[PDB]
RNA sequence: AGCUUUGCGCAGUGGCAGUAUCGUAGCCAAUGAGGUCUAUCCGAGGCGCGAUUUGCUAAUUGAAAACUUCCCAAUA
RNA sequence: UUGGAAAAGAUUAGCAUGGCCCCUGCGCAAGGAUGAC
């Protein structure tokens, strides 16, 4: 072989491993600061991933298959490659565009707060890509606005005159040299003016000084390794900018905040209003909360770096969530368990009968009392040269082409499917049908019943063609009875056929 | 490939005849030049060693190409009564160990399924999951599944091409580019490959339960390397007196390696000799595959007198070779001595007996892959008679 | 025309013309303003370099020239290399050098004493082998004929 | 020895028993999970299992 | 040798550059003599017949036409540069600028693979291709 | 042709 | 007079679709390409190229994912 | 009805068309079988 295998001395399966470096791996992952140490350095706090332990990594998956399915060009080829490397780089970009990392050679990305002390173009086509479609001063303007709603939520108990904000130019939204007042909003009163703090400080000081008119600002950064100090640096623009030469706001008592978009935090220590401090928190942390384009930003940033926390699975239908699936949402319990129908029966002598049978599935719906029985062939199932898996993909399918013959208005809303396995192929085929949430129903209602019945049994076993004919599962408690007594009488009868 | 154009005027076949005779001397200074550089580990680039590698490639095999022919012209290397005296020493050393012969594999042998399935579990090893398979690859990755799936006809087209098929396709050759020792890749057909893995997986076992590689063969799986290392060095304080150099004792221990073992072999020789063990069949199948085109780009050159050790059967071709050269070396009494009674033989580094252990100057000897390494316990009457030698 | 008619712009100072040592090549002064007493001048300085120039200039120019013709003895030029065979290569007739076709389309027998030796040697082996004790052999046409006795 | 020209495909309009076969045979999709997981939490494998 | 026909003319080079707009345009304004010129006319002749399908390679001399490096001041004793339907399209190869190869690619692939990219980029209008290459450093070692 | 090229950048070097 | 054979082409239906469908332009080929049965028997395909083309609809991402003006203000 | 400022169209999936294999109705060749006081 043409590969030069360094194991040349024995083989793992032959002899056994010889080394256990396992200890190895979490000696150096505790030696690195632990794993918050570790991640520290990375933008994994930007991701606003609460989950140390639940988010997955798309191991060469960002894309589709990056189009490795496909004929492309050697230069393709080395770019999918190449692309890898963009997303360690942007992994790691924290602890790499640091300007104590590299020599100074500070830029600033365009209309963004992005100062890339540096140039590493892998991090910054990721950087660029990442605050694409002007991205920084939309984020700046909703967050403006954001707080400038909130503080008119509740504004009239807190003394405030009105609320305006000040002609201030997109380009003083992202420059640092020079900044300006985001909010504008009087007070009717003479609103002594507490002494510029923190507002994490819990002192309460207030000097002699007192204005009309109070003003608040809002400041975006993107903090690296070691600029991620968003209070001290929140109390030092402040500063800067009260005997700032051109950052002329209007009225002196005015707050700054700031935000650590890179870290996913926010400061504010400017001059916090008697009473407004705690509603400055308040609305500081409801908007790092749900902030619409920081929202948005975190979801990019996510994206683009293959990191996906796995989405909670929808929960099992227990004894107090039996009656659940009764509601306006319609709900089909699929059960196809017994689609696997055939006849092993011992012939006389020499062999035994190897008869496939026509199978069929299972759709009834007890949220409606309807019943339609797809029957699959036994043709179908016989002499296709595949196994079992590619049969369940087919029923798989074959379910997601029924509900797509069902209308859209009439799409089940839910879709519980007593086989475990059947749910991750089931949303496979039906990814472009996301309004059906694949429930889980663990224990089993006896659906087989209908199987083993005079008239639905005897076609089940002659329906050579398959047939998407309905039926009704009630016998008359569709028109007369509850739904959910209906249901019930269902389950009844069902376990009556089934017991004996 | 010889450039023959008839239409074309004697002056310019003349001219381009110059030409090429000044470009082959210019690019092989160039490739001995580049080959220098990178042994001595100078700085180059891929493109730089690729093409010293490609132009390294080609002389090797045109090399080879006229030591076959000049092999072919000047006959065997070996004499006449120099083979015949060898096969004597390798009959004599075979019947006092009294190595049954192993026979060809049975219609219906215990363990051929098992062999079979370990053989395509080795062969398959190789195909590690890349971005893509050649066509041949693809092929023999097929080859290898329908094997899997009907051992029995596989078994019985193996059996048929080993006693039929005495005339094999190409082998490709490919060198690996080592910096420093250049190692070819020779890569046999699919089906003549999983012919040849289930040959030597047959081979090796029947090789096992019979006995017929010597103790001090040193690669086996049951010392690693280092471990056998450890042991060499464990067992030669273990001689009585090893170190006593007060009588004037000096212990001398050489270590050695068979130049050119792999390239000169006698195809014929290895012919005759292994029909003394394997199975005459068998033995010839084997000896006729070592006879191959191998085939690389453009060039393609036959072989005569040097065993493939692309071919899966190398191993128990190289292991026979080196303990036919040992036997030589050791010489009878000593290879008896050490490696015992045929009924209670003695494990690996270890006389029978503490006298045994002192019978000769040869203590301890441990024959690896091409490489020997004998520690000579020379007393100072047997150190004087030999210098004065 | 120039350039300009092809509507492109940018993105003797040439690289090859310019060097390290003594800048760049050619001459400051232009060879066009020249005159009669431009060559009574120049005259003059050549006389005065040549002059200047002649203390060693003999013995120099002497050893040069050994140099010289010792050195084409190992430095053929790649005309010369081909300067024999391109003299005689003019021979060909014109229907020589035209129906030079595209690309597109007693003695000695070596081998004969190897293959006596090889077969001396194989001879002289299985007269050894000959007397081999218990050698086995598994006929081909019987295993070929009872490979088929336990086939489906 | 030609060079095939730096062009690509138009535009994709049919899918559905007319070019699903050939995805779901030649171009068979695989398992697409258990497989792309990272799991950036734990560590399932060994340190240098590869 | 130098099978591509080098345009003495520089107005020939010109109309050239004009002549073809569906295929890329590539002149060597290096000067025969100097080896480097002369490794860059082998590479050209190792894609001579394979990119000719997609682009139309054309040689150069600055001694023979000179506005084309007094006008794009083409210094380097042999430098590579594109024009596509009267557009210089610029390689993104890292190396300060975007004008010129500059450098001896002795690597045939490489050359084919800046080729067909600057192809797509053409096809694409992209005025900067990005090269599939990290030619802003040796890439050696 | 190219011989006339050829030749005088042979003649050049 | 009614039917029907090779069936043809049209239109509908059923099924198949990477091994397949076809051009196959490169080559052999009704003037035999191929062999364990059949060998004094059989008689028309095979080697290599390339794709499986025509449209509609939903969704999907994006700020915009396109078909002849637009954001605004007290009224009518 | 009245009144002021003004990606060089992409990704993903099904459906039919489309390709061939079967039949049918149509149109008709050369025929095949029959009724003709």
């Amino acid at each position: 072989v043409l590969k030069q295998n360094p194991f040349w001395w024995t083989h793992q399966r032959h002899d056994g491993k010889l080394w256990n470096l396992n200890n190895y791996r979490t000696d150096m992952i505790q030696a690195l600061g632990g794993v918050e140490g570790i991640l520290e350095h990375t933008l994994f706090k930007g991701t606003y991933f609460p989950t140390w332990e639940g988010l997955f990594w798309e191991k060469a998956s960002g894309f589709e298959e990056s189009m490795k399915w496909k004929k492309l060009t050697n230069a393709q080829r080395s770019g999918l490659n190449q692309i890898p490397n963009r997303r360690f780089t942007l992994w790691w970009s924290p602890t790499i565009n640091r300007a104590n990392v590299y020599v100074g050679f500070q830029v600033q990305l365009d209309l963004t707060g992005i100062f890339m002390h540096g140039k590493i173009p892998t991090l910054k086509i990721s950087l660029i890509q990442i605050f694409r479609a002007h991205l920084w001063q939309k984020i700046h303007e909703s967050i403006v606005m954001d707080l400038c709603q909130v503080f008119d939520q509740e504004l009239d108990a807190l003394e405030i005159e009105t609320v305006q904000k000040e002609t201030i130019h997109p380009r003083k939204s992202y420059k640092m040299n020079s900044s300006c007042a985001d909010i504008l909003l009087f007070a009717s009163y003479k609103w002594n003016v507490s002494r510029p703090s923190l507002l994490a400080d819990s002192k309460d000081v207030m000097d002699s000084t007192t204005t009309q008119k109070y003003w608040i600002d809002i400041q975006l950064r993107w903090g690296d390794y070691d600029s991620h100090d968003i209070e001290r640096y929140a109390r030092a623009k402040f500063l800067d900018y009260t005997t700032d030469n051109m950052s002329i706001y209007p009225s002196p008592t005015g707050v700054l905040i700031a935000i650590d978009l890179a870290y996913n935090l926010h400061s504010a220590y400017g001059n916090w209003f008697p009473g407004s401090k705690p509603l400055i928190q308040q609305a500081m942390a409801k908007i790092m909360k749900a902030n619409p384009a920081l929202y948005v930003l975190r979801e990019r940033i996510r994206k683009g770096l293959q990191l996906y926390s796995s989405e909670p699975t929808e929960p099992y239908l227990s004894s107090q969530n039996y009656g659940e699936l009764f509601s306006n949402q319609i709900i089909w319990f699929v059960d196809d368990t017994n689609v696997y129908r055939v006849t092993i029966h011992k012939t006389f002598e020499g062999n035994l009968t190897t008869k496939p049978i026509n199978g069929a599935i299972f759709i009834f719906n007890p949220r409606t009392g309807q019943l339609f029985l797809k029957i699959i062939h036994t043709s179908v199932w016989a002499g296709q040269k595949r196994l079992g898996q590619l049969a369940k993909w087919k029923t798989a399918e074959e379910v997601a082409a029924l509900i797509r013959s069902l209308p859209v208005e009439e799409q089940p809303k839910q879709i519980i499917v007593t086989r475990k396995g059947m749910l991750d192929p089931l949303e496979v085929h039906l990814l472009d049908f996301p309004n059906i949430v694949i429930k889980g129903s663990e224990l089993q209602l006896p659906f087989q019943a209908c199987l083993k019945v005079e008239k639905f049994g005897d076609l089940i076993l002659k329906a050579t063609e398959p047939q998407m004919v309905l039926f009704n599962l009630y016998d008359d408690w569709l028109k007369t009875i509850s739904s959910y007594t209906a249901f019930s009488r269902l389950i009844l009868i069902l376990r009556a056929l089934h017991v004996n | 490939i010889p450039w023959k154009v008839p239409g074309l005027p004697t002056p310019i076949e003349n001219m381009i005849l110059r030409y090429v005779k000044a470009k082959a001397d210019w690019w092989t200074n160039t490739a001995h030049y580049n080959r220098e550089r990178i042994r001595r580990g100078a700085t180059v680039d891929k493109t730089v060693c690729k093409k010293n590698l490609g132009r390294l490639t080609r002389l090797y095999l045109k090399a080879e190409q006229e030591r076959q022919h000049n092999y072919l012209k000047d006959g065997p290397y070996i004499t006449a009564e120099e083979a015949v005296a060898v096969y004597t020493t390798t009959v004599h050393w075979l019947e006092s160990r009294r190595f049954s012969p192993i026979p060809f594999p049975p219609l219906s042998y215990k363990h051929d399924t098992k062999l079979l399935i370990l053989a395509l579990e080795r062969l398959k090893e190789a195909y590690s999951v890349k971005s893509r398979l050649n066509q041949s690859q693809r092929e023999e990755l097929g080859l290898i599944e329908q094997a899997y799936d009907n051992p029995h006809e596989a078994l019985s087209r193996i059996k048929r091409h080993l006693l039929t098929q005495r005339a094999f396709k190409e082998v490709g050759i490919e060198f690996m580019d080592l910096y420093s020792h250049l190692v070819p890749v020779y890569d046999v057909e699919p089906l003549e490959k999983i012919t040849d893995a289930y040959l030597d997986q047959y081979l090796w076992y029947e090789a096992d339960k019979r006995r017929l590689f010597p103790p001090w063969i040193k690669p086996a799986d049951t010392e690693p390397p280092p471990l056998l290392v450890y042991k060499w060095c464990q067992g030669i304080n273990n001689l009585q007196d090893v170190w006593e150099t007060s009588e004037g004792e000096c212990n001398v221990m050489l270590e050695s390696r068979f130049e050119k073992m792999y390239e000169k072999i006698d195809l014929t020789l290895l012919n005759r000799l292994l029909r003394l063990i394997v199975d005459h069949n068998i033995a010839d199948y084997m000896t006729a595959k070592n006879n191959v085109v191998i085939n690389y780009k453009d060039m393609n050159h036959t072989n005569s007198y040097g065993i493939i050790r692309g071919l899966q059967f190398a191993s128990f071709i190289v292991q026979y070779y080196g303990l036919v050269m040992d036997l030589l070396v050791l010489g009878l009494h000593r290879a008896s001595e050490m490696a015992g009674p045929p009924q209670m033989p003695n494990d690996f580094l270890s006389f029978q007996d503490i006298a045994t252990e002192a019978a000769h100057p040869i203590r301890l000897f441990c024959r690896y892959i091409d490489r020997i390494h004998i520690f000579f316990r020379f007393t100072a009457d047997e150190a004087r008679d030999l210098i004065q030698r | 025309v120039p350039g300009l008619g092809r509507g492109a712009t940018g993105f003797d100072l040439n690289d090859t013309n310019y060097d390290e040592f003594n800048g760049y090549a050619g001459s400051l002064f232009s060879s066009g303003p020249y005159e009669k007493d431009d060559e009574e001048a120049d005259a003059i300085y050549a006389a005065l370099d040549k002059r200047m120039d002649e203390r060693r200039k003999e013995r120099r120019e002497q050893r040069e020239k050994e140099e010289i013709e010792k050195y084409r003895m190992e430095r053929p030029k790649i005309q010369q290399q081909f300067s024999d065979l391109k003299r005689k290569l003019a021979e060909v007739t014109e229907e020589e050098w035209l129906s030079i076709p595209e690309v597109g389309d007693g003695e000695l027998d070596m081998r004969k004493i190897g293959q006596a030796r090889n077969t001396l040697m194989d001879m002289r082996l299985s007269q050894v082998s000959d007397s081999v004790s218990g050698q086995t052999v598994v006929d081909p046409k019987g295993y070929l004929t009872d490979l088929n006795s336990m086939i489906p | 020895k030609p060079l095939p020209a730096p062009l690509d495909g138009q535009r994709k309009k049919r899918g559905g028993r007319r070019y699903r076969k050939m995805k779901e045979r030649l171009g068979l999709t695989e398992i697409r999970k258990q497989a792309n997981r990272m799991s950036f939490g734990e560590i399932e494998e060994d340190a240098y299992q590869e | 040798s130098y099978m591509l026909p080098h345009l003495h003319n520089g107005w020939q080079v010109d109309q050239a550059i004009l002549s073809e707009e569906d295929r890329v345009v590539v002149i060597r304004f290096g000067h025969d003599w100097d080896p480097t010129c002369m490794k860059m006319d082998e590479v050209l002749y190792s894609i001579a017949e394979k990119v000719k399908n997609f682009a139309v390679i054309y040689l150069v001399d600055i001694t023979e036409v000179p506005d084309f490096n007094k006008m794009y001041e083409l210094y380097d004793p042999c430098t590579v540069m594109f024009f596509f339907r009267n557009k210089h399209i610029m390689i993104d190869l890292g190396t300060g600028n975007n004008n010129k190869i500059n450098w001896a690619m002795e690597d045939k692939q490489e050359m084919v693979d800046i080729i067909e990219t600057v192809y797509r980029g053409a096809r694409k209008g992209r005025g900067l291709v990005v090269s599939p290459k990290d030619y802003s450093t040796k890439y050696r070692y | 042709d190219i011989e006339s090229s050829l030749k005088q950048l042979a003649e050049r070097r």
